[PDB]
């Protein structure tokens, strides 16, 4: 009997019931949110109350087993799963205070209004209308405007719920000996006693920071090309040798540089692939596009879609009144029931969602047979990289033209792939600064090395250096620049977003070597070829069982995450802006600022 | 044998001292006892109810939809004429060396 047959038999009754429960709650969400009524909203409730309460019963059930005596690695691994207390090792007026200063700064954030100085009952939000003027605009006075109020007037409510924030949760993770917050967080990377394969949680700092020294040589180019460029949008307004000013870059923080396109386009009389066109010329509805991409991803040696997702799925926006979140999401109900939901056009972007999406059904297809709580990726960045190699993959004009969306012959030219390369550096290339440089505050903070009366002279600063944005107006510690982000003031983790862009390309790499593709790595195409195929599929079957170090060898060769793959692809505008700022002066200095004249 | 909401009347049994023998049938209800410790006829810590059951709904995928099985075993001990098959006889002619 010992210690470690009788925790098998209870994983096996939690097993039995839990799928059970998780099963009937997400059939209540769906139901919801397919179809938005009054009483669903409640029917889902109950089973999402249900579900938690049981999952809080096993879960104070399962401590009574120790985690010393066990030595199967699997068992041990759900038992760890089940066994973290989490919150709830807090006190009861602790995690009350705890959920209504969450509540409260999730309600600041959504419900946020500024308004005009020459018209005060003009008030917007955010959303409608807050980030459509600092996407469209080229006002630098508008946009000013926009990027102060936001900042002055909800960002300065969110400082004092902060600020106890930080310490309710270092409180929290302390009582579950972690040493603060962001160690926490870190703990989604951490492996032991694999005796090869292990990480520690300090280590992703370490390999964060190695990895990021590497970027600089392009991201200091690619930020030279666009001063370079905006330096005529916006004359007399940004130096040539200084930073660039933050509310010019396309967002309300400048997360994404993918706005700028229109003014950074490096041949603006070359328009690039769009088969938007011929597609309604050929009569495509939505259901051809989820057959073709059925067809791609059948193509590779992946199995088809399991006659349960063509009737049960909603693939079309439902007509005469049926309101229904219509933002694409596979979903994974469990028993056997894969399901998608969203509300497609006929476009070219939709065409490439619907690849997206089913990567991630074909992952949940993978893994099914694992135990209940070894049913994820190997980490929190491996589902998106997953499902975003596949929507690389399908937009290539060699795939595009082998459906039949273009034209048979369509000789390239270069000019067309560097502005694909540049469109796509926007996106991809000019986020990781702002996420690591975000992340590294929020560690910081959270470790106690920023006193909480320099936050903002430390964002500010890492911002000018980093980054290489400066500030148009100063802030003193009244602000919360932080908090006026999505993910900061609902409590997320910010550092999937940097893992999972290396992740890709090392995927992409790793798949195009299998198909013995010759070319530049942009023009990859893994259709056809069933080696990558099953490449992917060694990996995509595991889930959590074995390490993330593990899961990532079966289709790499190497277990760490590596930035070499991310430059191969880039290697061909990486020349080009090389030659392109001759005269120009690559590199910032952190000491103009926009006001200090 | 599916039903909206669950059809929560077919049982199966997951916890048992030992493997059945072949053609055996067991239709006892008492509580396993996972642990060293009695626990009297009351499920709790380490002492579990024996039967599950299948939640059958008409929204699941092939693997977890009933299934209906029928097993047919013969038997021949010693009996000289038996349950046999269907045969199909001959027309009878006459008048010819047959
Ligand atoms: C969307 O939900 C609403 C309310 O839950 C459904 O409306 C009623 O649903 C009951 C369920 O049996 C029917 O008997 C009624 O006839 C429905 N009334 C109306 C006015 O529709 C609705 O059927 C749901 N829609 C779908 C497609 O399931
Ligand atoms: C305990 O560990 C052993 C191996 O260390 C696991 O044995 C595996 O069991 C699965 C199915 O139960 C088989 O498909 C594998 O082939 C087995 N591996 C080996 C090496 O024999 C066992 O499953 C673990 N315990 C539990 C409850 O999963
Ligand atoms: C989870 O929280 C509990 C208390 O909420 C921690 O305390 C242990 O709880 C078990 C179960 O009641 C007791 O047997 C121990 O005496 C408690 N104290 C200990 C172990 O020092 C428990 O440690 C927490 N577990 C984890 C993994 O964080
Ligand atoms: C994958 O291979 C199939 C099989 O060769 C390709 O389909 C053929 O493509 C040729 C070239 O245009 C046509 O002449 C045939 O009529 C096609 N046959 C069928 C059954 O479709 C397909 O184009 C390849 N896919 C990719 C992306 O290269
Ligand atoms: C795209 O390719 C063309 C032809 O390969 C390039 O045009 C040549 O560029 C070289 C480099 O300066 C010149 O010496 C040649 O005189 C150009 N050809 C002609 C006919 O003038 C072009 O530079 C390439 N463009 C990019 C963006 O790489
Ligand atoms: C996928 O479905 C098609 C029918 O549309 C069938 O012809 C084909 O054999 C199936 N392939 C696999 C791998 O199941």
């Amino acid at each position: 009997s010992t210690i470690e047959e009788q925790a098998k038999t209870f994983l096996d009754k939690f097993n039995h019931e839990a799928e059970d429960l998780f099963y009937q709650s997400s059939l209540a969400s769906w139901n919801y949110n397919t179809n938005i009524t009054e009483e669903n909203v409640q029917n889902m409730n109950n089973a999402g109350d249900k579900w938690s309460a049981f999952l809080k019963e096993q879960s104070t059930l399962a401590q009574m087993y120790p985690l010393q005596e066990i030595q199967n690695l699997t068992v041990k691994l759900q038992l760890q799963a089940l066994q973290q207390n989490g919150s709830s090792v807090l006190s009861e007026d602790k995690s009350k205070r705890l959920n209504t200063i969450l509540n409260t700064m999730s309600t600041i954030y959504s419900t946020g209004k500024v308004c005009n100085p020459d018209n005060p009952q003009e008030c917007l939000l955010l959303e409608p209308g807050l980030n459509e003027i600092m996407a469209n605009s080229l006002d630098y006075n508008e946009r000013l405007w926009a990027w102060e109020s936001w900042r002055s007037e909800v960002g300065k409510q969110l400082r004092p719920l902060y600020e106890e924030y930080v310490v309710l949760k270092n409180e929290m993770a302390r009582a579950n000996h972690y040493e603060d917050y962001g160690d926490y967080w870190r703990g989604d990377y951490e492996v032991n006693g694999v005796d090869g394969y292990d990480y520690s949680r300090g280590q992703l700092i370490e390999d964060v920071e190695h990895t990021f020294e590497e970027i600089k040589p392009l991201y200091e180019h690619l930020h030279a090309y666009v001063r370079a460029k905006l330096m005529n949008a916006y004359p007399s307004y940004i130096s040539p040798i200084g930073c660039l000013p933050a509310h010019l870059l396309g967002d309300m923080w400048g997360r994404f540089w993918t706005n700028l396109y229109s003014l950074t386009v490096p041949f603006g009389q070359k328009p690039n692939i769009d088969v938007t066109d011929a597609m309604v010329d050929q009569a495509w509805d939505a259901q051809r596009i989820f057959k073709e991409a059925e067809k791609f991803f059948v193509s590779v040696g992946l199995p088809n879609m399991t006659q349960g997702f063509w009737e049960n799925s909603m693939l079309t926006d439902p007509g005469n009144v049926q309101k229904a979140v219509c933002h694409p999401t596979a979903w994974d109900l469990g028993k056997g029931d894969f399901r998608i939901l969203m509300c497609t056009k006929v476009t070219m972007d939709d065409f490439l969602t619907a690849h997206h999406e089913m990567g991630h059904i074909q992952y949940d297809m993978a893994y099914a047979a694992q135990p209940f709580l070894l049913r994820n990726g190997a980490n929190e960045g491996f589902h998106e990289a997953v499902g975003e190699i596949m929507s690389l993959s399908a937009a290539t004009p060699k795939h595009l033209k082998s459906i039949g969306l273009l034209s048979p012959d369509f000789q390239e030219d270069n000019e067309t792939e560097i502005n694909f390369l540049l469109k796509q550096a926007l996106t991809i290339v000019g986020t990781l600064p702002f996420t690591y440089m975000l992340e590294k505050w929020r560690w910081m903070v959270f470790k106690g090395e920023i006193p909480k009366d320099q936050w903002m002279k430390k964002w500010w600063e890492m911002k000018r250096e980093i980054v290489g944005v400066v500030e148009p107006v100063p802030h003193d510690e009244t602000y919360c620049d932080p908090a006026s982000l999505f993910h900061v003031s609902n409590d997320y983790s910010f550092i999937r977003y940097y893992t999972r862009t290396l992740y890709q390309f090392q995927f992409q790499e790793a798949l195009c070597q299998a198909a013995k593709h010759e070319g530049p790595l942009h023009k990859c195409d893994i259709s056809n070829s069933t080696e990558a195929g099953q490449k992917l599929f060694n990996m995509l079957r595991l889930g959590k069982s074995e390490p993330w170090t593990l899961a990532l060898e079966n289709v790499v060769g190497a277990k760490n995450m590596n930035v070499r793959p991310l430059l191969n692809y880039f290697e061909p505008l990486f020349t080009w802006l090389k030659d392109q700022n001759k005269n120009s002066f690559v590199g910032w200095s952190t000491d103009w600022s926009p006001y200090a004249d | 044998d599916s039903k909206v909401s669950g059809n929560y009347n077919y049982l199966y049994r997951l916890f048992r001292k030992s493997k059945l023998k072949p053609f055996e049938r067991d239709i006892s209800t008492e509580i396993y006892q996972a642990g060293n410790k009695p626990c009297n006829g009351v499920a709790g810590f380490n002492c579990y109810f024996p039967l599950q059951s299948y939640g059958f709904r008409p929204t699941y995928g092939v693997g977890h939809q009933p299934y209906r099985v029928v097993v047919l075993s013969f038997e021949l001990l010693h009996a000289p004429a038996t349950v046999c098959g269907p045969k199909k006889s001959t027309n009878l002619v006459k008048n010819k060396c047959v």
